[PDB]
């Protein structure tokens, strides 16, 4: 009440504090609440939601090119397809999704991540693929038997035409944190190295050069903690009409 | 935990309360 | 639906599922995102009780982070000597959600949001240096007036459109704490759009993206107190906590750099990362893996 | 077990307690730590009703005692024009348990370690000697922005990192009650592993002992306000406080002088005590009595 | 409630304070406690762990020298094997033990301290030692016959090879203070004067430089009040990666 | 005594009140 | 909601709850 | 509406509702 | 009329309250 000594933390300034401030129209009603689709109370509603990665990331592939793997008709069998880094808050082919984004917004972040992906080839392209996520404390493989050892899931294209691979959560941790570094224990997530199984075939009248798009998703089971600026965008200049926002 | 001690309902706390969610609006959109 | 669930889902204990004519991880990404989860397929996962955080990964706490969207650095001398385009102590600032790219693209994830803007005003002197010798800081009073979009706004520091007496107008010193208000939501609209695509009037000259029911107004910032013989430069910097967030339509994050305030235009860095052409950082190739352990 | 005592236990009354085939006194060290308790045998002890104070030598009472982990003294003048290493009005630090070995040895008495850091940021204002010439103290808004282990830091005073749009900031005045704050528990781990016998990465080039799961994060505490003509020493004092304390596998406290922020590497005085060879300093033999009563 | 008048202890910094401070992150949720063993919630359950003197105490012996203590074969009786000094909070054979360095965190100490010692001969090594813990005002007896008048134990080594000397809690007060100063009524605690009863007898085939290791724990009855900064660290000047934590 | 009016409970006071103690686990950690 | 602790009923908050209106004293003051 | 936290009764508000008043005593001293 | 907010009973008011007083302990110290 009257007695009132003043906190060490008072005064200051709080970017997450959550007190009461004053209002500046003393009896403003806002217009009232319309039913607005697609109601968004957390994260994890976008989190869970499928998003392109950029599998392919090569100076080559421009734009277009980049969300999609170009998967060919091998001569040979046990090549590895491609290899994704699951540094889902660092820069590379999960940074550029919602999950990845999304997570950049935060240091730490658990849960299983859902990778799916769908084959962009023809109907009567034909060829299994399989997708092994790697533990982290070993080197990427590059041969399959030292990959299926792993998470691995065998895809047959048929009539579904996509695949879930769930990356597991199995961490020494609780969470993974972001900390700059890829090679950390609490941060490098592992590997996913998708290979051919018995490989790709098409006819001579469809494309030989198929595609391939992966998303990166979760589950239920995924959480974020320790907010941080995401490093994706940045401003080292003052940008258009601003000063003209002012004059 | 609220010392919401004005008039108006939107100069209350942030109400990070709200754990309700439904992620089959943007997940599964069918049927 | 229905759902209230207040931390992660726990998984269940999952055994060997060959089962013939029904399969999980099969999905259809033609449809949406795909239903397969942890137990049902490609992992025979184990019962793991899952009590991780969820309130902090909420979208009011998400955008509940007050966040710079107003540093204005003024000068505070005889502006009325001789000025010509300078803030003459005092800055009309049109309030929007664009002038800083980290709260920016934090509110462009979503199209729709119905939030109260806490502005909390923290403002700070420097001596300029013309002076070039400190003599102490003076403790300065602010008015930072809530002015309507498009109603009249002042044009001078003793304007005589500072008496607010329709106008919310806030009084605040630098030897204080910071000056938290709580701009109402006041759009006409049940969400601030915070894309548009449309335009502001009638006629075919408006501008992309401007619509003015999502313009919060005009913070009208002014040294209360009138001119020092030195001057001060003072950085007023307005940073704005989104409270009581509904959020509506989520959006992909932006990419690429911001260009302007008024529209979403786009250009990407000389090289990638956050390029047009290439908005991930480029590997040598599919097969190489970046920072893989050695 | 199950021992919720709330002060020191009462001992009871001791007669002559010599009997054959059991002794208290003998244990095994072979064992533990032994459980010959006051009345059993060696004393004849009397009932004394203990009333002693325990809550002070609790282990949260122990460990909650607001200790110096980051005194910086950086000045704040044009520090753009020529400076090269030296931090430019900001000054990011790593937030680590280890910088002064007070409260790295309270900390460091214990294995694991789940705890809040109540942050407390005092700041002091001094003239530089370059200016040699009080003229004031000015009022001070300093931003501490918490970061993420590595995520983006910024690199200047004004270098649009200090928007603070979801990197939770303190804005803070040195006119003003010092700024209390509490870090959470974020580790990704359940408890702080003060002590880490193992590396970062999965390349066998890591650090040994910097689990970044236990690095707290990055204060980026900068002035919010622009230069001054007259440079200042801000030396900033942050304290912090643990609270909340849980604490796990007790260990010997560090007897050596501490070397490096980053591991437990060990070099003791010239001489006793506390050198490498002779924790204790040395008496002149076995037989002999140190402040003996003569 | 809106009447508010500052107190003098208001606007302060105390170290010691436990007001409720501001969150950072507005809903940050940690990760769950798992069961991690050994829950530490108060200093007793380290205090009445035993934790090796440091007898020795002597230059000639070289750091695994100084927590035992050499007791040899004497050719004659009564004489002082060694003596402790049981300053638990100055610097002596007491500080370097889980009693001592955490009580030096303390200003005000009370209860009983055990004392185990440890018979580390061989098994057909034989003796009896009388250990003899002498309260404060005199001086430290070095004659067996002015030690046993007080607190004193005597041991034969047997099957058991230790026993515990509890030193009990005689004081004029409550509580005995640090005080820098071991002359002190309240300061001086006692010594634990250790004599031959029957002499170390060993065969001429075991060694005859016997060893003994001497431990100080504490009961239950235990207690410390009036938390200092304890002397055994230091900080003279700013350590090495301290200015790289920085950069 | 507590005038945690903030909405997290890691932001309270530092709760000195958990007298529960277990010894056995560090001195008799037998049997 | 109001922190009204002074002795007198004219220092209190202002009042915006006086949601009563009639119109009809402007708008139809006939018959 | 008193916020005399105070242990003494004197450092309390002042008590401004003493309205009982006896005007005989000055206007009426007779009888 | 306390405001001891603080979790230690040694930082309350200064308690003025002990009224219970024993004269005869030292005014008549006999029998």
């Amino acid at each position: 009440g009257v007695p009132t000594y003043l906190l060490p933390g008072s005064g200051q300034f709080l970017t997450t504090d959550d007190h009461s401030s004053a209002p500046v129209l003393p009896c403003f009603n806002p217009t009232p609440e319309m039913h607005i689709p697609g109601q968004v109370r957390n994260m994890l509603e976008v989190i869970q939601v499928e998003s392109m990665m950029e599998i392919n990331n090569t100076e080559n592939a421009v734009g277009m090119q980049r969300l999609k793997v170009d998967i060919s008709v091998l001569t040979d069998v046990d090549q590895l397809l491609f290899n994704i880094p699951l540094d889902i808050q660092l820069d590379g082919p999960l940074r550029n999704t919602l999950v990845g984004n999304i997570s950049r917004y935060y240091t730490h972040w658990s849960g299983s991540l859902e990778m799916t992906f769908m084959f962009c080839g023809s109907f009567m392209a034909t060829g299994k693929l399989i997708l092994c996520y790697t533990p982290p404390g070993g080197s990427c493989p590059t041969t399959r038997e030292t990959a299926m050892l792993g998470t691995h899931i065998v895809w047959d294209f048929g009539l579904q035409s996509s695949v879930t691979l769930v990356i597991p959560w199995i961490s020494g941790s609780h969470y993974r944190m972001f900390n700059n570094d890829a090679k950390s224990t609490n941060a490098n997530v592992g590997y996913v190295t998708c290979f051919m199984q018995t490989n790709l075939i098409v006819p001579s009248e469809s494309s030989n050069t198929c595609s391939l798009i992966g998303f990166v998703a979760a589950k239920d089971d995924f959480s974020l903690r320790l907010m941080r600026d995401s490093p994706d965008i940045g401003q080292l200049e003052h940008l258009h009409e601003a000063e003209a926002a002012y004059q | 935990n609220q010392i919401n001690f004005y008039k108006d309902s939107y100069a209350a706390s942030a109400s990070k309360q709200d754990f309700s969610q439904d992620p089959s609006k943007f997940t599964e959109p069918v049927v | 639906i229905e759902s209230i669930i207040k931390t992660a889902t726990d998984t269940v204990k999952s055994e060997i599922n060959a089962e013939l004519g029904v399969v999980p991880s099969l999905n259809a990404v033609e449809t949406g995102a795909s239903s397969n989860t942890e137990p049902e397929e490609a992992i025979q996962t184990r019962t793991v009780i899952n009590q991780h955080g969820v309130s902090e990964t909420l979208v009011e706490n998400f955008l509940s982070r007050a966040a710079l969207v107003s540093k204005r650095s003024f000068e505070y001398k005889n502006h009325t000597s001789s000025e010509a385009r300078t803030d003459k102590n005092f800055y009309k600032w049109t309030i929007n959600t664009k002038s800083f790219v980290q709260l920016r693209r934090k509110l462009e994830l979503f199209t729709y949001l119905r939030f109260d803007a806490e502005i909390t005003i923290l403002t700070t002197v420097a001596v300029g240096s013309n002076n070039s010798t400190y003599m102490g800081l003076p403790d300065l009073t602010l008015q930072a007036m809530f002015v309507p979009t498009g109603a009249l706004t002042p044009e001078k520091q003793d304007s005589f459109h500072w008496q607010s007496g329709s106008n919310a107008s806030v009084f605040f010193k630098v030897s204080d704490p910071p000056a938290r208000m709580t701009i109402p939501f006041m759009c006409i609209n049940s969400a601030y759009s915070v894309f548009y695509d449309g335009f502001a009037g009638f006629e075919k000259n408006g501008l992309y993206g401007i619509n003015p029911a999502d313009t919060i107004g005009n913070l009208c910032v002014r040294i209360v107190n009138e001119h020092q013989p030195i001057g001060f430069t003072v950085t007023v910097r307005v940073y704005m906590k989104p409270k009581h967030i509904k959020a509506w339509a989520p959006r992909p994050p932006r990419t690429l750099p911001y260009m302007s305030i008024a529209n979403a235009n786009y250009k990407g860095k000389e090289r990638a990362p956050n390029a047009l052409n290439a908005i991930i950082g480029n590997r040598e190739s599919v097969k190489t893996m970046p920072h893989d352990i050695v």
